[PDB]
């Protein structure tokens, strides 16, 4: 309900590639690979990852946030990977919901499973490039309060385009 | 398929098999 | 007739043998071992031996590319292309009594030429090709290139235990522009210990082997090390390390001891740079872990060792240039800066026409209005502002597809989503607005004593020590607000054609600047660098706090003492 | 200079180092070390740019100390 | 929001005063180089005090395609020790990344308790200093005493323009 502007650009965001990446090396640009979307608490986020997984068919593979946090040591790093070309391997799309877990940035802490999951991520979405055989990988990232998402996470090749879904207004909540 | 891993046996049913030249079986 | 490629087994890797049916033996005529000249399918060829299959199948062939032509193999089979069968042929072998190699060794010359006769011992090649060594091998041959023979391998023959083996040798990016002023700062220090055959052992000493880069996070400091990479040779074992320490102390202090162990491996006959990145290394709540950066001290301390040994070249980039070790700055390990600053209005345009270059954008785009809407960015965001305004014009678009036609209307529309990055404002500025004298009105005796207290002892200096007449060391223009104290101080800058190092108040109550006694400590060293220089310290009732109080009135009173064109005024 | 280093050949090496110490006037141990600094690497310069290229072996055997570095070295070192 | 011209009585000379800085940069910018005169930027409105100020501001966006973004006045400086910085910042974001917006910040005279005050004045003067060269976005601000306004404020890059709105006749 509502959201018909941005919810069009998902969807072109998000067919484009996997169908025609001739017209972004026409041009000038690479094929971008991180969407980033955010919005307060209770605002549809996490729906409207599940709606795009239902429509364009893929294998759409959903790493939650919660539940790689706390483990015994690190078994993210045979975990994560074993994920993404695993996926890689339907030439697919991949999901990472609640990104504030996975990743903090809270530097006076410094925890085991904190420091080097950074790494974990800039050197595997910089090695997703699958450039050798022209493969297509496509990160969506969720996320309640992308204030705190490392500076890091922001770079061209990793996360770059940032969707917006903020608090509906009048006119909104009438549709909604 | 029968191995036995470090003395703990392990009974393998194998479901279905892909090999090289394509073609798969049922 | 069409035959199969399938992936080689584990007993047929390094061993150059092709797999054939009967039916294919029979068509070539071949016996075993005979050398078959396989015509890849991309470009190039190969050359193997003929063995059978044991299942006694045909359709189906397996080859092992060992004699190849460069860059030719492609025998990788994911994509089971098929081979026809009029690309093999049956190629005769005479034996030969001479060749001549080029050998590439991994990272004298009896054991070169020891293991060349033992990788080449029996087997068929031919003229212009590599062979390869089987992994795990003996030695430390890699690879041969094959020049030449006195039977000529042409059509190819056989090595034979009594030839011979002689060695000849014949082998047959984006530029960033806007850092051309520092891009050759750096040479003027590093090119002089890069031709250096133990020449200055010979005849001198070491100009400095230890330089630092500072500049706000986005103006590209890792790709200028790249570029004066390639400039001149070098591998850069960019150890970058935020995160290499533990909870054991000093652990990673026997690693980084082997991280420099191979700076002299790599030092034979080449040259080497280690590349310490972001030594920005946050700032703990707590007291930071010792070997964080006791280490760091022994990089340090081992730095400084690499003095009495073979001397190589260490180039750091720190983000945030403050707050770093007293024991660095000193002379050695670390005494020569280079400052890359926020970019300005000139080289921001030259920015832009070099990711204008490679882009299909039209003529019709301004340039002047482009720089100077985007006041506040760095050179991060001026990429992203060109990426997005070609997604805004292949996201909307036409059904021709034949002219990309990018126009202001999208990059207009692109200015607005894109947020600018932050720790801009601080420090100080260099370059603003050109004032003449005439903007002025009035005060004409106040001219005249500015003139001749600060201009003539900066660009008349011969002239004004002759007649004996002393140089004012610091002047201080008082009054009610509202009679331009600030323009009177600009348009002595643009008459003076000196640098202008100028700090506010308004700067200093930003958060994002660390606790300003360092800040201002900053600001007399890049004085001190720039030459012939004018140090203005507007509202220093706001700097010195009208504790942190008595602290910042020491930094000051300090330096304001320890001070052919020279000396720096502070106005 | 006469305990300069005693090394280092070529150099001045005449009666004439008696007016640089008239010069000599500013300060002195670890600011005429650099000059050794100042006169050592500094000799070379002018012999890269003559010359293309060559092997830098040869170019430190025909090494040539010469007087007008010495003044250049003044502007470019302040003792005290 | 919906409130018009004619709800208000149709106050003509504030009419074109606030339109010369909100309209008239854009729509008009040969008039300024043709007299030699600098574009105005920042509006203050001051006099007695009421609810009458914020429905001319309110009545100033309708008529304009305008959005509207409110930042009150001595609600801010009581606040706790840390983002209500954060708060500021996030405004001028959300005026940067619709359209053509209005900021409407409350009254002035409050902020002009020393560490208190002084770090929203600096969040503050860091941002309106992002939108000097922007055209579409411009500040608006009321107060009730015009001598208890910070001078720092009153730069002519900042805040310009002082139009009294009197009790009407
Ligand atoms: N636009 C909408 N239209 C209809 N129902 C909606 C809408 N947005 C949210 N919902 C309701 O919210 C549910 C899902 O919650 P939602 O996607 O908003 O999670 P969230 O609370 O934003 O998540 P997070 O904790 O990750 O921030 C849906 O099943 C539906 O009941
Ligand atoms: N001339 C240029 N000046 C500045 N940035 C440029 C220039 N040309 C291109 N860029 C952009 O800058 C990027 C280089 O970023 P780089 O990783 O070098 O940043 P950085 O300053 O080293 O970052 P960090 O402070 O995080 O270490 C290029 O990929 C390109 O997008
Ligand atoms: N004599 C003058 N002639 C022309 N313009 C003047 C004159 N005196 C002041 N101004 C104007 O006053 C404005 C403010 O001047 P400026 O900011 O340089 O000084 P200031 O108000 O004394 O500074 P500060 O408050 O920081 O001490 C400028 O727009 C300047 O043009």
């Amino acid at each position: 309900g509502g959201l018909s502007s941005q919810l069009k650009a998902i969807r072109e965001i998000i067919e484009l590639p996997l169908k025609q990446p001739e017209l972004f090396k026409s041009y000038g640009i690479p094929a971008p690979r991180g969407v980033l979307l955010y919005g307060p608490p209770g605002t549809g986020k996490t729906m409207i990852a599940r709606a795009v997984a239902n429509e364009v068919g893929a294998y759409v593979s959903v790493i939650n946030g919660p539940e790689i946090i706390s483990k015994f040591y690190g078994e993210t790093e045979a975990k994560l990977r074993q994920i993404f070309a695993e996926a890689t391997l339907r030439h697919s799309i991949i999901f990472i919901d609640q990104l504030d877990a996975l990743c903090p940035k809270r530097e006076g802490a410094q925890n085991e499973v904190e420091k080097r999951v950074v790494a974990s991520l800039l050197t595997l979405m910089d090695g997703i490039g699958s450039e050798v055989s022209e493969g297509q990988v496509l990160v969506l990232g969720a996320t309640n309060r992308p204030h705190a998402l490392d500076a890091a996470l922001r770079r061209p090749g990793r996360f770059d385009k940032e969707i917006e879904i903020g608090v509906p207004n009048a006119q909104d909540r009438l549709d909604i | 398929l029968y191995c036995t891993f470090y003395g703990r046996p392990y009974k393998l049913q194998v479901l279905r098999v892909k090999g090289a030249d394509g073609m798969i079986l049922g | 007739p069409l035959l199969k490629l399938l992936p080689l087994d584990a007993r047929d890797r390094g061993t150059q043998r092709c797999r054939l049916g009967p039916a294919a033996l029979h068509a070539l005529g071949a016996r075993l071992g005979s050398a078959v000249k396989i015509s890849l399918p991309d470009g190039g060829s190969c050359l193997c031996t003929a063995w059978p299959r044991r299942d006694g199948a045909d359709g189906f062939v397996q080859l092992d590319p060992l004699c190849a032509s460069p860059g030719a193999a492609v025998g990788a089979s994911r994509s089971r292309r098929s081979l026809s069968l009029n690309r093999l042929l049956l190629v005769p072998c005479p034996p030969l009594r001479r060749v001549a190699v080029w050998p590439v060794l991994r990272e004298n010359t009896a054991a070169v030429l020891e293991a060349a006769q033992e990788l080449l011992r029996n087997r068929p090649i031919s003229l212009g090709h590599v062979v390869v060594a089987p992994p795990g091998a003996p030695g430390l041959v890699a690879a041969l290139h094959i020049v030449g023979g006195t039977p000529s391998p042409d059509p190819a023959g056989l090595v034979t235990p009594r030839t011979r083996v002689s060695l000849g040798g014949e082998p047959p990016e984006v530029p960033l522009g806007g850092l051309s002023e520092a891009a050759d700062s750096l040479r003027e220090l590093l090119r002089l210990p890069l031709r250096y055959p133990r020449a200055l052992t010979a005849l001198g000493l070491a100009v400095p082997r230890g330089v630092l880069l500072a500049g706000p996070p986005g103006v590209g400091k890792t790709q200028l090390v790249r570029a004066v990479a390639r400039e001149a040779g070098a591998e850069l074992l960019a150890v970058s390390a935020p995160a290499l320490q533990g909870s054991r102390p000093g652990e990673t202090e026997e690693n980084v001891r082997r991280v420099f162990q191979r700076a002299r491996e790599l030092a034979s006959r080449g040259p080497s740079l280690l590349f310490l990145d972001e030594m920005d290394a946050l700032c703990p709540q707590r007291g930071s872990r010792a070997p964080e950066s006791r280490v760091v001290a022994q990089v340090l301390t081992l730095l400084d060792g690499a003095s009495g040994d073979r001397e190589v070249v260490v180039v750091g980039a720190t983000n945030r240039p403050d707050a770093l070790d007293p024991a660095l700055r000193r002379p050695g390990r670390f005494d020569r800066e280079v400052v890359i600053g926020t970019p300005t209005l000139k080289q921001r345009k030259e920015i832009l026409q070099v990711i204008t270059s490679k882009m299909p954008i039209s003529s019709h785009v301004d340039l002047g209005l482009l720089a100077e809407m985007t006041v506040g960015y760095v050179g991060a965001d001026l990429t992203a502002l060109c990426r997005e305004a070609a997604m805004h014009a292949l996201l909307h678009s036409e059904k021709n597809q034949d002219n990309p036609v990018i126009d202001e209307i999208d990059f207009l529309e692109a200015f607005k989503n894109i947020q600018p990055s932050s720790f801009r404002s601080v420090i100080g500025l260099m370059d603003i607005k050109p004032v003449d004298w005439e903007e002025i009105g009035g005060l004409e005796d106040v001219k005249l004593k500015l003139k001749q207290s600060i201009e003539w002892p900066l660009k008349f200096p011969w002239e004004f020590v002759r007649m004996g007449l002393t140089q004012p060391k610091g002047v201080l223009l008082y009054g009610p607000p509202g009679c331009a104290k600030t323009t009177l101080v600009r348009a002595l800058a643009t008459s003076c054609h000196c640098s202008f190092v100028s700090v506010s108040g308004a700067d200093l109550f930003s958060p994002f600047v660390g606790d300003s006694e360092k800040v201002l400590s900053q600001i007399f060293r890049q004085a001190r660098a720039s030459t012939p220089a004018i140090l203005f310290l507007d509202e220093i009732d706001s700097i010195l706090g009208a504790d942190v109080q008595e602290r910042v009135l020491s930094v000051l009173l300090n330096e304001l003492d320890g001070v052919f064109n020279r000396s720096v005024m502070i106005i | 200079l006469q305990k300069l280093l005693r090394r280092v050949p070529h150099l001045l090496t005449e009666a004439e180092l008696l007016q640089l110490a008239n010069s000599a006037h500013g300060y002195v141990g670890a600011d005429l070390k650099v000059l050794c600094n100042e006169a050592g690497l500094c000799a070379l310069r002018r012999i890269l740019k003559k010359q293309p290229n060559l092997p830098d072996v040869k170019v430190a055997g025909l090494v040539k100390i010469t007087l007008k570095d010495f003044l250049q070295a003044m502007n470019d070192i302040r003792p005290s | 929001p919906n409130v018009s011209w004619s709800d208000i009585g149709g106050l003509e000379s504030i009419k074109l005063k606030l339109e010369q800085a909100v309209e008239w940069p854009l729509k008009h910018p040969e008039s300024f180089i043709r007299m030699g005169i600098q574009p105005p930027k920042g509006v203050l409105l001051y006099g007695p005090p009421g609810c009458s100020k914020t429905m001319i501001a309110k009545a100033l966006a309708n008529e304009s395609g305008l959005n509207f973004l409110a930042i009150k006045g001595p609600e801010l400086m009581n606040k706790y020790v840390g983002e209500s910085e954060r708060a500021v910042r996030e405004t001028f974001r959300k005026a940067r990344a619709v359209a053509p917006s209005i900021i409407f910040f409350d009254q002035l005279d409050a902020l002009a308790a020393g560490n208190v005050a002084d770090r929203v004045l600096a969040q503050l003067l860091t941002e309106m200093d992002g939108i000097e060269q922007l055209k579409d976005v411009t500040i608006l601000a009321a107060t009730n005493r015009p001598d208890r306004i910070d001078k720092a404020l009153m730069r002519p890059g900042r805040i310009d323009r002082i139009i009294y709105v009197p009790l009407p006749d």
